[PDB]
């Protein structure tokens, strides 16, 4: 359901509650979440 | 036993005799009657779906520490994890032992990847009979197409006649 | 040889053949005491050589009592043979050589006659008047490989570095704690060789068992309940139903704890 990236393979992942928090590909257990879609708003100053 | 299965990290009971020097007949009973008095006081108490804890299989949390004991990849684990799952559609191997499940799965996954790793040291470390496993994965061996995970087949990392035949 | 001390009853003379007397008659030979370095010393003392074998000669000379070791070649090539003997004092006083033999067992004015004296054979070997030090030569061609020898002592190292398991960690780890495998070794097996043992009998009559009782009790007038059981093979269900009708434990008595034939049977 919601995406996450592994921490050293860099792939992304959809994990949803039940889902245990491991990469898929390189079974590394610390994931990242992906950074948000909305765009964010920065004063230049 | 009971706090490891409700923890998801389920221990077999060969694990719980080779700590604690206890008879199989009374650890079973004990056992039972133990499930039994939990689940009536959850009824008395708050009730507790089970959601798959108490299950007396369990085989897919066996897969990784049983890799790990043999030092295998995480891709044999994943294949074994696979082709334990499975296993469970196979009608002919659905009463063994999830140990032995277990055990052929990861055999097969052995051999499918050609880690050179003998069936006599996988049951030296996992204490299951040379015998049972071989006559698991000769039963299996018809199977090999619904066991092996069709993406790694198709990913060309492994092929079905790496599989010795019987 | 463990034996008592202060002994007036000349027992020694009927257990010990050798005479308890210091020999002195060896005192008279002249001994040289003599340090040597550690290549000597370690060659000097084992006990897989010196098989009565000369060593070498002394050259003693004469013009400033020079003393000087001339080594045979029969030992090694890579060590000197040319040595020099210092004297670090000329004249020693108070010093002596005893040697000990064990005995051969076969065949004010108040006193306690037990002193707790160990007799061994004492001999004086001779008289100590020259302590020497042996000093390899600056001459020989061999005094370096005395040195290097003396600067690999510094140099190596007794003890070796910690050994790292360079295989996978799972299967160093699949030994301990959790593991499939069952212990295999015998070592303290106390309830293997202890729960074994099972008595099984049966209910033999009464007469039989009470003239076995009075068997034990003519062997012996107390027994216990555990080796009477041991020795009749009996339940105790049935034994302790035939020792109350002829026998009794004792309660106060200085062999309590224990059954015993009555009073009216003891006189039988
Ligand atoms: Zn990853």
């Amino acid at each position: 359901t919601l995406k996450y990236i592994c921490a050293e393979c860099s792939s992304k992942l959809s994990l949803s509650r039940t889902d245990a928090v491991r990469c898929k590909d390189c079974g590394h257990r610390i994931l990242l979440k992906a950074r948000t879609k909305r765009l964010v708003q920065f004063e230049a100053r | 036993l009971i706090g490891c299965r409700r923890a998801e990290v389920a221990r077999t009971f060969k694990e719980i005799q080779s700590l604690i020097h206890v008879k199989t007949k009374e650890f079973g009973k004990t056992l039972n009657i133990m499930k039994n008095i939990l689940r009536g006081k959850s009824e008395d108490g708050f009730l507790k779906i089970d959601t798959d804890n108490m299950s007396g299989a369990q085989n897919l949390t066996y897969i990784p520490r049983f890799c790990s004991h043999l030092g295998l990849p995480m891709q044999v684990t994943t294949s074994a994890e696979y082709t334990a799952k499975k296993c469970k559609e196979i009608k002919e191997i659905a009463g063994k032992s999830p140990i032995t499940i277990a055990v052929v799965s990861i055999y097969l996954n052995i051999l499918l990847f050609q880690i050179p790793i003998t069936a006599a040291k996988v049951g030296q470390t996992l204490q299951v009979t040379e015998g049972t496993i071989k006559s698991g994965y000769k039963i299996l061996y018809e199977h090999r197409d619904k066991l092996v995970d069709p993406q790694l087949i198709a990913n060309g990392v492994v092929s079905l006649d790496n599989l010795p035949g019987v | 040889e463990v034996f008592d001390g202060n002994d007036i009853e000349n027992n020694e003379t009927k257990v010990y053949e050798e005479s308890l007397d210091l020999d002195l008659e060896r005192s008279n030979r002249q001994v040289w005491l003599v340090r040597l370095p550690m290549f000597l010393a370690e060659k000097w003392r084992d006990r897989n050589n010196l098989h009565g074998q000369e060593l070498g000669k002394i050259r003693i000379n004469k013009d400033g009592s020079k003393i000087t070791l001339l080594l045979n070649e029969n030992d090694n090539d890579s060590i000197p043979h040319e040595y020099d003997l210092e004297l670090t004092k000329k004249v020693v006083e108070n010093e002596y050589v005893f040697t000990e033999q064990n005995l051969k067992k076969y065949q004010r004015d108040r006193y306690i006659p037990y002193v707790k004296t160990i007799p061994k054979k004492t001999a004086i070997v001779g008289t100590v008047c020259h302590e020497c030090q042996v000093m390899p030569s600056m001459n020989d061609p061999n005094y370096h490989k005395i040195v290097e020898q003396r600067r690999n002592i510094v140099k190596l190292n007794n003890k070796e570095r910690i050994t790292t398991l360079d295989e996978t960690v799972g299967v160093t780890m699949s030994h301990t704690g959790m593991s499939m495998r069952s212990d295999n070794s015998n070592f303290l097996k106390v309830g293997r060789e202890k729960a074994k043992s099972n008595i099984k009998s049966i209910r033999m009559p009464k007469k039989e068992i009470l003239d076995y009782l009075f068997k034990l009790f003519d062997e012996y007038d107390y027994w216990s309940l555990k080796g009477l059981k041991e020795r009749t093979r009996q339940p105790e269900a049935h034994l302790k139903e035939c020792l109350d009708k002829v026998a009794t434990l004792v309660k106060k008595g200085p062999y309590a704890f224990k059954y015993t034939l009555r009073p009216e049977y003891k006189k039988l």
